RNA sequence: CGGUCCGGCCGGGAACUCAAAGGAGACUGCCAGUGAUAAACUGGAGGAAGGUGGGGAUGACGUCAAGUCAUCAUGGCCCUUACGACCAGGGCUACACACGUGCUACAAUGGCGCAUACAAAGAGAAGCGACCUCGCGAGAGCAAGCGGACCUCAUAAAGUGCGUCGUAGUCCGGAUUGGAGUCUGCAACUCGACUCCAUGAAGUCGGAAUCGCUAGUAAUCGUGGAUCAGAAUGCCACGGUG
């Protein structure tokens, strides 16, 4: 994980897109590829689209999920049995 | 005066001062039976001077670098060898029987591309 | 080989007992080059078997040899349309060889408590005309003179 | 003070011509000198596959080795760091000095 | 002896026996007798009773048996109701961590099936 | 290798001297930092994302200058383990000989 | 040899090891016997080495329409608002399974703990990084030295001595999984390495079958390097026991 001295770490262009559906009220999905940033408290109650490679999957940030990237949540590749 | 001898064997080589004296063997300023935990080499630093009868009228410093145990104990024994038949040349004769004179040419061969090994080579399998 | 034949290598008497025979024996326990626990279990053995026959340590590890080095062994001998097991005299070198592979191998698939021990119980057991390493020699023997029509 | 010349080259006899020069024009310019010491000469392996496609087994082994020498200019008059001042060499060698 | 690890130990020396307690390894074991005061040495047989009170006091400030296997469980569940990719791997039975799935995996996988 | 991969190096060898050569501090006097105040070490972190990514020298492929082969490169020589040995045998490398021990 | 603080560390020596330029030595040269007054074979002397002394490089004419148009070059063909070019995310890391090459084991010729011996060969400036302080540890702070026979990487491991375990799925084995961290990097979710705590699978020498090796070899034990920000159980080298 990453070094405890630096902090954990998000993406300013997603950043600067929660600060104002903070202020609207996730008024619809953010969307973004920022899957490798971190859900920061802030994000609770937000609908983030994040991409898996072909598609935006909705993501709803239940608080439970503070401190995960955001990408293990939108699983990128697609089994359903051999036969 | 010191009479000498170099001896050498793997990658050991060893400096062996042999002068009259009371038996002392001192290596590395350490005993024989302290530097040598291993009864094969306390064994063959000896066989010479066994073997020449010489082992309570000469006393030697010895010292010896590289290699491991054995190769260091080699070493030794070649030095004393060269040292005493300087000390008496008509002992070649014996020595040459006794095969000490001999320097054990067997060094380690090296790696070889596509080989494990010195020699192994991978497994094969045909298919 | 098909050109050559070999001169054999030089061996090292075994220091404490200067028996080149001794020296074989460590030679074939010996594993990875470990030869110094090698030398320690064979003294072990040695001095235990000592004490229990009231003999010298090279003279009961003689008396064992004795016991189980084989006479005739079979070797399989081509015709134009068949092999057949055939007796052969085996030579001394090839009997002790032999032998001591026998009792090494017979001790190292004991179950007792450690490898000097199951040697030394080897080693007794063969002194005393039985056990594994002498069942061994024995049905060599048996084989031997089943096949000796052929011979 | 003394000063002090190592010369690097991939040539022993470029080398040694090169000390060979040096020694005789500071003996000859008065100089005190404490001989041509041979460095241990480093020496470079590579390994390299030399098919263009797999082939894993089929290998060229190379080397380069570097010759080194060390004299000592133990009485440097001014002549003498002059004169070896003035010196030029064959491009093979590279010459280091210090004081 | 029984320690407040619920279990038995017996017939052993008192750093290995210790290690049966579900939570205590060879370290744990190490500093529970260190502040017990006992030496690693001693059988769990001729163990005082003013030391396997102070055996069980020193255990009792580590989270064991029960309070431990819970608290393993607990985690694992929160995983598989996040549905994280570790927990889908989680309840999915495949490996957790990024081992190779091409083969090998076989302890996870559990025993092969044509 | 195509083209247009070499320009694609080049354009990253030169951006990457344009930035972190310089702002090398930004993380590793600042983001880094422990002797200063974390809020500092945060707007640092923030601001090291902003800089062009191909600027990391952590990006740059280092391929074989004469054919620009990613693979088999040689750091001595700047060649591959091809070229290297067609200037080698023509004796165009001042002291490399083939070796035997 | 003088001095010493016991450290080749000091004055000192150029002896010895070693570094590395040059030269010598091995030739069936010498001596019996066999052989076709042959070429050469057997044994012996001397020598460090004896019969190609050991190892490497060195691969004839050609076979397989063998491998590579994706290192590169090139005839022909095909695209030229796309089979060309830029960008972010993903994949090459999937997983019912089957095969190849390896690593670690199944233990007492051993495991664990304490002490203490003996290597070779390499790398270092966008580098190797000491001492000292902090941390259980991975590491962090400060900072000497070194473009190196000088400084750093870097206390080799097998081994030797002593204790303990007692034939147990164990004080064997360490996969899997939870928790907490370090480091590199814009960034370790998919998908890195390593450290600490905990957990402690299968496995008790492996069916038909099959592979390597002739001596400093096999077996076994450690060490280095290239690629490389980080990331070897692979590859290329080295020495110990043997
Ligand atoms: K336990
Ligand atoms: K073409
Ligand atoms: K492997
Ligand atoms: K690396
Ligand atoms: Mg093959
Ligand atoms: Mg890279
Ligand atoms: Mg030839
Ligand atoms: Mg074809
Ligand atoms: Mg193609
Ligand atoms: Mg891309
Ligand atoms: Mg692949
Ligand atoms: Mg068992
Ligand atoms: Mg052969
Ligand atoms: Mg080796």
């Amino acid at each position: 994980p990453r070094s405890l001295k630096k902090g954990p770490f998000i993406d300013l262009h997603l950043l600067k897109k929660v600060e104002k559906a903070v202020e609207s009220g996730d008024k619809k999905p953010l969307r973004t590829w920022s899957r490798r940033s971190t859900i920061f408290p802030n994000m609770i109650g937000l609908t983030i689209a994040v991409h898996n490679g072909r598609q935006h999957v909705p993501v709803f940030v239940t608080d439970e999920m503070v401190g995960h990237k955001l990408g293990e949540f939108a699983p990128t590749r697609t089994y359903r049995g051999h036969a | 005066n010191q009479y000498y001898g170099t001896g050498r064997r793997k990658s050991s080589a060893a400096r062996v001062f042999i002068k009259p004296g009371n038996g002392k063997i001192v290596i590395n300023q350490r005993s024989l039976e302290q530097y040598f935990g291993r009864e094969t080499a306390r064994m063959v630093v000896r066989q010479p001077l066994e073997l020449v009868d010489m082992v309570e009228k000469l006393d030697l410093y010895i010292t010896v670098k590289g290699g491991g145990i054995s190769g260091q104990a080699g070493a030794i024994r070649h030095g004393i060898t060269r040292a005493l038949m300087e000390y008496d040349e008509s002992l070649r004769s014996e020595l040459r029987k006794a095969g000490f004179v001999t320097r054990d040419a067997r060094q380690v061969e090296r790696k070889k591309v596509g080989l494990r090994k010195a020699r192994r080579r991978p497994q094969f399998s045909k298919r | 080989p098909r050109r050559r034949v070999i001169g054999q290598r030089k061996i090292l008497p075994d220091p404490k007992f200067g028996s080149e025979l001794l020296a074989k024996f460590v030679n074939i326990l010996m594993v990875d080059g470990k030869k110094s626990t090698a030398e320690s279990i064979v003294y072990s053995a040695l001095e235990t078997l000592a004490q229990r026959s009231g003999k010298s340590e090279l003279e009961a590890f003689e008396v064992a040899l004795e016991n189980v080095r084989p006479t005739v062994e079979v070797k399989s001998r081509r015709v134009g349309g068949s092999t057949y097991q055939v007796p052969v005299e085996v030579r001394p070198v090839r009997r002790n060889a032999l032998a001591m592979r026998w009792i090494v191998e017979a001790a190292r698939k004991r179950g007792d408590k450690s490898m000097a021990l199951r040697l030394a119980n080897e080693l007794s057991d063969a002194a005393e005309n039985k056990g594994t390493a002498v069942k061994k020699r024995e049905d060599v023997h048996r084989m031997a003179e089943a096949n000796k029509a052929f011979a | 003070q003394r000063i002090r010349i190592r010369l690097k080259a991939f040539d022993h006899r470029l080398i040694d011509q090169a000390t060979a020069e040096i020694v005789e024009t500071a003996k000859r310019t008065g100089a005190q000198v404490r001989g041509p010491i041979p460095l241990p000469t480093r020496k470079e392996r590579f390994t390299v596959l030399i098919s263009p496609h797999v082939n894993k087994d089929a290998r060229d082994q190379y080397e380069i080795r570097t010759h080194l020498r060390l004299v000592d200019i133990v009485e440097p008059t001014e002549k003498t760091v002059d004169a070896l001042m003035r010196l030029d060499l064959a491009a093979g060698v590279d010459v280091q000095i210090s004081l | 002896a029984r320690i407040a690890g619920i279990n038995i130990p017996d017939h052993k020396h008192a750093v290995i026996a210790l290690t049966s307690i579900y939570g205590v390894g060879k370290t744990r074991s190490k500093a529970i007798l260190a502040a017990a005061g006992i030496a690693e040495d001693v059988k769990i047989s001729e163990l005082s009773e003013g030391q396997i009170d102070t055996l069980r006091d020193e255990v009792a400030k580590f989270v064991v048996e029960g309070d431990l296997r819970r608290e393993i469980s607990m985690s694992i569940k929160r995983l598989m109701d996040l549905g994280c990719y570790r927990g889908l791997r989680h309840r999915r039975g495949l490996p957790v961590r990024g081992q190779r799935t091409k083969t090998n995996a076989r302890t996870r996988k559990g025993p092969r099936k044509p | 290798a195509k083209q247009s991969m070499k320009a694609r190096e080049v354009k990253r060898v030169a951006l990457a001297d344009k930035y972190f050569a310089k702002r090398a501090e930004l993380k590793a006097i600042i983001s880094d930092v422990n002797a200063a105040s974390d809020e500092d070490r945060w707007n640092a972190v923030l601001k090291l994302q902003t800089l062009p990514r191909d600027s990391s020298p952590s990006r740059q492929r280092n391929r074989c200058r004469q054919t620009g082969r990613p693979h088999g490169f040689l750091r001595k020589f700047g060649l591959s383990r091809i070229k290297v040995r067609e200037a080698a045998m023509r004796g165009e490398i001042p002291g490399l000989k083939k070796a035997s021990w």
